[PDB]
RNA sequence: UUUAUGCUCU
RNA sequence: GGAGCAAACCGGAUUAGAUACCCGGGUAGUCCACGCCCUAAACGAUGCGCGCUAGGUCUCUGGGUCUCCUGGGGGCCGAAGCUA
RNA sequence: GCCGCGGUAAUACGGAGGGCGCGAGCGUUACCCGGAUUCACUGGGCGUAAAGGGCGUGUAGGCGGCCUGGGGCGUCCCAUGUGA
């Protein structure tokens, strides 16, 4: 399924701290604190005038790993914005960050990307009242995520559920602190997010 | 203020008795993303040197770029020696479709939606000069009008 | 002899505008004139007068370039910087009316014979009928 | 006074080059007798009245002008008149590059300040017999090719061109730089490529002469008093 | 007015 | 029909060889009539017709109110433009 | 796969560590379209790159000067039927 395994060195590959961690990705290690090269034997050798096609793969991985979802999928929604009327590259941000393992992530029910996939795949979420535990279902303006029932302990929601006061979520969100529910209130402009990332190099990588 | 991107160093080499003589030709793009750009074609005995008069050269040779949106007023096609490029504009939110000699160009001026394709003789040097030709040669609705009146 | 009257006469043009010469004479005609007269109202010719020469009738047209410019080649703009025939005897070419072209997008004429005179591109689809497809210019 | 009465250009200022033409000098051209074309001198006053409705505004704004004159007939007669408006000529063989070259061609006009600098001063007789005559004979000729080039450490505005054909290195040479070509031409040339042009006669010193003379005076005239009469008559016929 | 020829891969 | 010339062929030289190059001979053929053959670097390696776009000079051949003009050819240099 | 690697220091072979790309899939082979304006209607050519017929005469065919009417075949417009 979806990737697996060593992750501070993407962290470090695409040489941006891009917290697909939980609270060390902050701490003085994102490993890219210590070590801010690229991983394996050759890390600390010099670069090389990268390759125009090397800068927009890099580019796209950067975006895509972001999100942690698969390439199957990440090209399903690239072509996707393409059809669709829009601005196509603003357009693409907008359907990766619809989904609800990065609502509920965006939302701080769970502290990373994919502890926010497993709370949605286990039953720990719930949209508009139902039950909903796939972690690609897409969010339209006016839903209301929370989280469930039989799920409301758990030290790790309320643990993480705190460290949420003091945080002011993005414009295009909402949520209701002591009630453990949030809403996706409209489509994040461009404007509304800073992702370390230029998403036109990513539609020039797909234009073959 | 100004922005540098070179698409194309070579090594040429003359021939004289007891080996081949080098000789390095870089190719230098010059422009704001502001609606100015440059081509300067510069060589030298060495790499860096011949990239330098390059740049040199290419603040030698500029050109009027009227954008409209991050895109051109009308479209063009136009040659140089058996090389050939087309300039058709895109409706922003596109992107810049080109090779990567076109498209050096056409980003250090602006333009961040247009269509492209290369014809004829895809040779770098070439197609170039061909390219700056081709915005050399964009007319908006104004300049236009102030053609067509008498007097 | 001649096989194309018309390209003839945008072909005459073509060539004077290139020697930079005040007028050229091309042998009149009704339908040869219709177009001429387009030619300056759109401001592509300062226009043209009937004539005479040798007894015969002609048209001499007075063409227009931009301003003497600087630097090496100091040699105008032009006014028709392009000038072909679409539509020829070898192949003729009509269009409907949804399928006008677009010079140049709008900064170009797109003369064209309809069963409403001689119109452009836009003065056409104004009529909203469209024809035979004469040239393009700009 | 500025002006001109086609009076004295009846010396021999309207023609010389016959079927040695450049068609492009027809609006200039009256009738072919004699065999050679007679140049209408009407229009050469159209034409030389609006020529002078730029010099005179030059002159009155501080703007230079480079003089050329490599012919035999048109050589002395700007050395003087050059001199003579303090402004700076060319009397010898034009160095190709000059202008798109004035960085490197003038890196030798500093020698030439240099060799001045050294004619007799402390330091000239403690070198070698050997090099003195060399060194001399390195300003002798530095001089004689970069004399009137030497004023004016920087490009003009404006060049005077005795024939736009003998010295058509330099009228394309400036016109690559923007910089604005004046001239003296007959049939020999065109025009097209002259900014502001003087259709006469090209040879002969007569017309070199006359038409460049006046020329020198309506210059201070807008720099200040006119002064008389300056060396022209010499040799002359 | 006498000459012809030069193994294979770099 | 056949003088000169000359594939082939013979001889003399040359050469390692010399069925070649050089030399001495020499038959078809080269020539004419008639009838076939249909090739070619059959070349400007550039199909034909018509209109349009500076000129300079040399030449052949017409007409001219015979310094020059005009028409049709044959060459060179060349505006603009074309061309790798 | 194409250019090409291996001749005792091989980032090109084999293994290894490491890295890159995808992931219940990843490769390979075969075939179609694309890139190929490389059959060019859009959108190419033919002096020397492949390409002007050895030259004429001419059949069909293709194309065809200026002016004015008639017809309305092409063409253009509208309406409508059909286009499951
Ligand atoms: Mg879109
Ligand atoms: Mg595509
Ligand atoms: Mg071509
Ligand atoms: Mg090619
Ligand atoms: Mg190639
Ligand atoms: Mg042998
Ligand atoms: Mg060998
Ligand atoms: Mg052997
Ligand atoms: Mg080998
Ligand atoms: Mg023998
Ligand atoms: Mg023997
Ligand atoms: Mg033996
Ligand atoms: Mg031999
Ligand atoms: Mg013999
Ligand atoms: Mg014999
Ligand atoms: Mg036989
Ligand atoms: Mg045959
Ligand atoms: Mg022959
Ligand atoms: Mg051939
Ligand atoms: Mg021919
Ligand atoms: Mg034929
Ligand atoms: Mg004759
Ligand atoms: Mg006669
Ligand atoms: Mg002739
Ligand atoms: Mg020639
Ligand atoms: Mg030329
Ligand atoms: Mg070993
Ligand atoms: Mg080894
Ligand atoms: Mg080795
Ligand atoms: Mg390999
Ligand atoms: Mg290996
Ligand atoms: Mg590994
Ligand atoms: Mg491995
Ligand atoms: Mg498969
Ligand atoms: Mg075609
Ligand atoms: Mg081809
Ligand atoms: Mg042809
Ligand atoms: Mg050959
Ligand atoms: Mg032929
Ligand atoms: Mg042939
Ligand atoms: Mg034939
Ligand atoms: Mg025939
Ligand atoms: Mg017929
Ligand atoms: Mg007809
Ligand atoms: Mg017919
Ligand atoms: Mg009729
Ligand atoms: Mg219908
Ligand atoms: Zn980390």
């Amino acid at each position: 399924g979806r990737y697996i395994g060593p992750v501070c060195r993407l962290c470090r590959r695409e040489g941006v701290k891009l917290y697909l961690k939980g609270e060390r990705c902050y701490s003085p290690k994102c490993a890219m604190e210590r070590r801010p090269y690229p991983p394996g034997q050759h890390g600390q050798k010099r670069a090389r005038r990268p390759s125009d096609y090397a800068v927009r793969l890099r580019e796209k991985q950067k975006l895509r790993r972001i999100y942690g979802i698969s390439e199957r999928q990440f090209r399903n929604l690239f072509e996707e914005a393409s059809k669709k009327k829009g601005v196509t590259g603003s357009v693409f941000l907008g359907l990766l960050e619809s989904r609800l393992d990065n609502v509920v992530y965006r939302l701080g029910f769970a502290v990373s990307r994919r502890q926010a996939r497993q709370l949605v795949r286990h039953g720990h979420i719930t949209v508009n009242g139902r039950r909903v535990d796939l972690p690609s279902y897409r969010v339209r303006p006016g839903d209301e995520i929370a989280v469930a029932e039989k799920s409301r302990n758990l030290e790790l929601i309320r643990q993480n559920l705190e460290a949420m006061k003091g945080r002011k979520v993005g414009p295009w969100l909402s949520l209701d602190v002591e009630g453990m529910k949030g809403k996706f209130l409209r489509l994040p402009d461009r404007e509304d997010l800073a992702l370390p990332v230029n998403e036109q190099l990513v539609i020039e990588f797909y234009s073959r | 203020d100004f922005e540098e991107k070179m698409i194309l160093i070579r090594r040429t080499a003359r021939m004289q008795a007891g080996g081949r003589r080098f000789r390095f030709g870089a190719l230098v793009v010059v422009g704001d993303r502001q609606g100015r750009v440059g081509l300067g074609f510069g060589k030298a005995p060495e790499v860096p040197l011949a990239v330098q008069k390059a740049g040199y050269y290419a603040r030698r040779n500029m050109v009027e770029v009227p954008l409209q949106n991050g895109t051109i007023p009308h479209e063009i096609e136009v040659e140089f020696g058996a090389s050939k490029i087309v300039l058709k504009p895109a409706a922003p939110g596109t992107g810049v479709i080109a090779g990567a000699v076109p498209r050096a160009i056409l980003e250090l001026a602006g333009v961040t939606d247009i269509l492209t394709k290369e014809l004829g003789s895809r040779n770098p040097i070439n197609i170039a000069y061909a390219t700056m030709e081709a915005l050399r040669q964009l007319r908006t609705k104004a300049d236009v009008e102030r053609l067509r009146k008498g007097e | 002899m001649l096989t194309d009257p018309i390209a003839d006469m945008l072909t005459r043009i073509r060539n004077a505008t290139r020697v930079y010469k005040e007028s050229t004479d091309v042998p009149a005609s009704r339908f040869k004139e219709e177009i001429l007269r387009i030619l300056a109202r759109e401001g592509f010719i300062k226009g043209y007068e009937r004539v005479d020469v040798d007894g015969k009738p002609y048209l001499r047209v007075y063409l227009k370039y931009g301003p003497r410019r600087q630097g090496p080649d100091p040699r105008p703009e032009q006014v028709i910087h392009h000038i072909r025939r679409i539509s020829k005897p070898g192949r003729r070419v009509y269009v409907g009316v949804k399928e006008i072209p677009r010079v140049r997008r709008g900064l170009g004429i797109a003369i064209l014979s309809t069963s409403k005179g001689v119109l452009t591109d836009r003065e056409a689809r104004k009529l909203g009928v469209g024809g035979e497809l004469i040239c393009e210019v700009w | 006074e500025i002006t001109v009465k086609e009076l004295l250009e009846a010396g021999v200022h309207f023609g010389h080059e016959r079927k040695r033409w450049n068609p492009k000098f027809a609006r200039y051209i009256y009738a072919e007798r004699n065999g050679i074309h007679i140049i209408d001198l009407q229009k050469t006053m159209e034409e030389l009245e609006r020529t002078f409705r730029f010099i005179e505004d030059l002159a009155m704004r501080g703007g230079t002008i480079l003089f050329v004159g490599t012919k035999k007939q048109a050589q002395d007669i700007v050395r003087m008149e050059a001199e003579r408006a303090g402004m700076p000529y060319v009397n010898q063989r034009w160095l190709g590059g000059m202008l798109t070259n004035f960085k490197t061609i003038s890196q030798r006009v500093h020698r030439l300040e240099e060799l001045e600098a050294l004619f007799a001063s402390p330091e000239i007789e403690e070198r070698p017999k050997k090099e003195q005559v060399r060194l001399k004979h390195e300003l002798e000729r530095l001089q004689k090719y970069l004399s009137g080039f030497r004023l004016l450490k920087r490009l003009p505005d404006a060049i005077f061109v005795v024939d736009p054909t003998k010295e058509a290195i330099a009228v394309r040479e400036a016109r690559k730089l923007f910089i604005p070509v004046i001239a003296l031409a007959d049939t020999d040339s065109d025009p097209d490529l002259v900014d502001y042009i003087i259709p006469g006669n090209d040879d002969a010193i007569r017309s070199i002469q006359l038409i460049l003379s006046r020329a020198v005076d309506l210059i201070i005239q807008a720099r200040g008093g006119v002064v008389e009469p300056s060396p022209s008559y010499a040799l002359v016929q």
